[PDB]
C-alpha cells in the first residue's frame, strides 16, 4: 500500500511536513505547476534558457515538455508519493521539451540560484541538477563555488552505465552524486545502460519504477526509472536531515548520509571489475 | 510499482 | 597560461558559442571591459562577436557567440584564466 521506494528509505524498525526549513531548486524541464501533487509545493521562477529542438517539424505539447520535470518535483515534494512533503521548490527551465539543455544555460541558472539567495535568503538550500554531459572544467567550477558558498548540491550519476568520473556534474568532487538502484536494490539497468558507477558516486537510492506525478492530466501518476529519479531521493533526504539539524555543514550532511545508508546490500558483480573496490556500497535512507 | 494510472495508485 | 577546453563527447559539442572564465576575484567592471575588448579586437580582424550574458556571483566571465578562429585571441586577454567551448546536457 505504499510506493516501494519509500518503504525502501524508511528504517526497517511516513512524516507528513518533512524538509520544511529547505527550499529545493530544481533545475529542469518545463514543470505542470498546476498539477494537484505540487500545486503550492513548486514555485516557477520566470527563468528559462533552453536550447531549441531538434526536428524542424517538432510540436511543443505541455504533458510532454513538462514530463521530467513534473515527476521529478513529485519525487521530492509531493503531497502523496514524494519524500519531504513540507519542502518548498522553485524551477528554473534549463532542458527544452525533448530533456536537452547546454552547460551555458545550466551555469545561467546556478548564477540565478546564488543571485535570488543574496536577495532573499531564506534557510538552507539543497539545488538538484537531474541531468549529465561530458566533463566539463567549467560546470565543475561553478558547483564547487555554489557549494564552497554554502549551498548543498544533488545530481544524477548519468545513466550510460559508465565511469561517473566523465560526465558533469556527476564528476565534481563537491557535489553529492546518486547513482540508481531497484528493489532488488541492484543498480539500475536502462535498455542496454544503466545507472553509472566509480569514485564519483557518493551513494545509490531507489531509481526504477518509481511513483511520481504525471503531466498527461492534474491528478495522473507514472512510473519512472534513471539516476534523476535516484537524485532526487537524495535531495528529498537531504531537506528532511537539514531541516531537523539547520546547522549542519556540507561535510556533516554527506557524514548523515553515508552513515544512514542501508551497507553492502548492492552485489558488487553488477560493476566492471577494477570499479568494484570504488563505487560506495551505500543506498540512502531516512534517519529514524 | 511499474505503470500508469489516473490517481494516486496507492 | 590561460586554455582552451572543449568537450571530449565530439557530438555533445555546441562550436560557436564559448564560455570566457576569468581569474578568481575578476570585478564584474572588469568582465564588461574585457568583453567590449574582444569585441573591438574582433571587429579589427572583420568578425561579428555577440556578448550573451556576463557572469558574476559564482564565476566571473562572459558567454560569447563568435568564430573558434578568434580563440587564440580571447586567450590572451586581460584577466582570462580559460575558455570553454559549449557543450549539451541531457535529463537523467
Amino acid at each position: 500500500s505504499i510506493p516501494w521506494n519509500l518503504e525502501r528509505i524508511t528504517p526497517p524498525r511516513q512524516p507528513p511536513d518533512g524538509g520544511s526549513l529547505v527550499e529545493v531548486y530544481l533545475l529542469d524541464t518545463s514543470i505542470q505547476s498546476d498539477h494537484r501533487e505540487i500545486e503550492g509545493r513548486v514555485m516557477v521562477t520566470d527563468f528559462e534558457n533552453v536550447p531549441e529542438e531538434d526536428g524542424t517539424r517538432f510540436h511543443r505539447q505541455a504533458s510532454k515538455c513538462d514530463s521530467h520535470g513534473t515527476h521529478l518535483a513529485g519525487v521530492v515534494s509531493g503531497r502523496d508519493a514524494g519524500v519531504a512533503k513540507g519542502a518548498s521548490m522553485r524551477s528554473l527551465r534549463v532542458l527544452n521539451c525533448q530533456g536537452k539543455g547546454t552547460v551555458s544555460g545550466t551555469l545561467i541558472g546556478l548564477e540565478f540560484i546564488r543571485k535570488s539567495q543574496l536577495v532573499q535568503p531564506v534557510g538552507p538550500l539543497v539545488v538538484l541538477l537531474p541531468l549529465a554531459g561530458g566533463y566539463s572544467r567549467v560546470l565543475n567550477a561553478a558547483c564547487q563555488r555554489l557549494a564552497r558558498a554554502g549551498v548543498v548540491l544533488v545530481t544524477a550519476a548519468g545513466n550510460f552505465r559508465d565511469d561517473a568520473c566523465l560526465y558533469s556534474p556527476a564528476s565534481a568532487p563537491e557535489v553529492i552524486t546518486v547513482g540508481a538502484t531497484n528493489a532488488q536494490d541492484q543498480p539500475v539497468t536502462l535498455g542496454t545502460l544503466g545507472t553509472n558507477f566509480g569514485r564519483c558516486v557518493d551513494l545509490f537510492a531507489p531509481g526504477e519504477d518509481i511513483i511520481g506525478a504525471s503531466s498527461d492530466c492534474s491528478t495522473c501518476f507514472v512510473s519512472q526509472s534513471g539516476t534523476s529519479q535516484a537524485a532526487a531521493h537524495v535531495a528529498g533526504i537531504a531537506a528532511m536531515m537539514l531541516s531537523a539539524e539547520p546547522e549542519l555543514t556540507l561535510a556533516e550532511l554527506r557524514q548523515r548520509l553515508i552513515h544512514f545508508s542501508a551497507k553492502d546490500v548492492i552485489n558488487e558483480a553488477w560493476f566492471p571489475e577494477d570499479q568494484r573496490v570504488l563505487t560506495p556500497n551505500l543506498v540512502a535512507a531516512l534517519p529514524p | 510499482c511499474k505503470x500508469w494510472w489516473p490517481t494516486y495508485p496507492c | 597560461t590561460a586554455t582552451f577546453h572543449r568537450c571530449a563527447k565530439d557530438p555533445w559539442r555546441l562550436p560557436g558559442t564559448y564560455v570566457v572564465v576569468l581569474k578568481e576575484e575578476t570585478h564584474l567592471s572588469q568582465s564588461e571591459r574585457t568583453a567590449r575588448r574582444l569585441q573591438a579586437q574582433a571587429a579589427r580582424r572583420g568578425y561579428l562577436t555577440k556578448i550573451l550574458h556576463v557572469f558574476h556571483g559564482l564565476l566571473p566571465g562572459f558567454l560569447v557567440k563568435m568564430s573558434g578562429d578568434l580563440l587564440e585571441l580571447a586567450l590572451k586577454l586581460p584577466h582570462v584564466d580559460y575558455i570553454e567551448e559549449d557543450s549539451s546536457v541531457f535529463a537523467q
